C-alpha cells in the first residue's frame, strides 16, 4: 500500500521528512523539554484529520501520554487557528494516560482494537502518538546491569508499534528526551535556536536530504 | 482511550 504522509504545519519541517510524517514508519523525534516535539505531537493531531490537499489522511489520532504532556486546549487552540471546530477536532483524538511500562504496551494492544474498528471507515485512525516512549522504561528498568532488559522491552514495544504502522497504515509519532542500539525508522532531533525558532536535524538519515529545517511554535502549533 |  502507498504510503500517506502528514504535514506538520511547517513546509521546511516537511521537506526535510521528504513530504511529512509518513504512514508505516515509527518517526522519533527527541530533544529536551520545550524543544518542540510535543507542540509537534499536538499539531500532528489536528493535521491528520484535513484532507490531503490540506496535509491529512481524513483521520483520526490515538495518543498515549506517560508524562502528563496532553493539553486539549491546545489541540483547540490549534483548531480554531486553523479554522476548524475544536470540538470535533478533540472528538477524533483518542487519548490514555500510561501509569507505568507494562500499562503502555497493554495501551498498544488497545489502541489496535481501535484502529481495526475504524480501519474501514470513513475516518480511519492514521496517527498513533506515544509522548516519551521510553520514560516508564528508563524510570522502570534502573540500575547495575538493567540495560539489557530494558533494550528487550523496548524492542518488544517497538516492533508491536512498528506492526500497527504497516499492517493498519498509520503513522507512529513518538518522542523522548535526550550509543544505545534505537529500532526508530527515522529519528529527528530538535533544539531551540535563534530568534525563538526550533532547528530540526535527521540523524543517520541519508535516504533523505542533507540540511536543517527551522521552525516556529505558534497559535496554529507549527508553522515556518 | 476516551476523547480528548
Ligand atoms: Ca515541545
Amino acid at each position: 500500500a502507498t504510503i500517506g504522509r502528514i504535514s506538520t504545519g511547517s513546509k521546511s519541517l516537511d521537506k526535510l521528512l521528504g513530504g511529512g510524517i509518513e504512514t508505516q514508519a515509527i518517526t522519533e523525534v527527541f530533544g529536551e523539554f520545550g524543544s518542540g516535539k510535543t507542540q509537534l505531537a499536538h499539531t500532528l493531531a489536528v493535521m491528520v484529520q484535513l484532507p490531503p490537499e490540506e496535509g491529512g489522511l481524513n483521520g483520526s489520532a490515538m495518543y498515549i501520554d506517560t508524562e502528563n504532556t496532553f493539553r486539549p486546549e491546545r489541540l483547540r487552540e490549534i483548531a480554531q487557528n486553523r479554522g476548524l471546530d475544536p470540538d470535533e477536532v478533540l472528538d477524533n483524538v483518542a487519548y490514555a494516560r500510561a501509569f507505568n511500562s507494562n500499562h503502555q504496551m497493554l495501551l498498544v494492544q488497545q489502541a489496535e482494537d481501535m484502529i481495526k474498528e475504524l480501519l474501514n471507515t470513513d475516518r480511519p485512525v492514521k496517527l498513533l502518538i506515544v509522548d516519551s516512549l521510553t520514560s516508564h522504561f528508563r524510570s522502570e528498568y534502573i540500575g547495575r546491569g538493567a540495560l539489557a532488559e530494558r533494550q528487550q522491552k523496548l524492542a518488544k514495544h517497538l516492533a508491536d508499534l512498528h506492526r500497527l504502522a504497516n499492517l493498519y497504515d498509520i503513522a507512529v509519532f513518538v518522542t523522548n528526551q535526550v550509543i544505545l542500539a534505537h529500532s526508530a525508522t527515522l529519528r529527528v532531533y530538535l533544539r531551540k535556536g535563534k530568534g525563538g525558532k526550533r532547528i530540526a536535524r535527521l540523524i543517520d538519515a541519508p535516504h533523505l536530504p542533507e540540511g536543517e529545517a527551522v521552525f516556529s511554535i505558534t497559535e496554529k502549533g507549527i508553522e515556518d | 482511550f476516551h476523547t480528548a
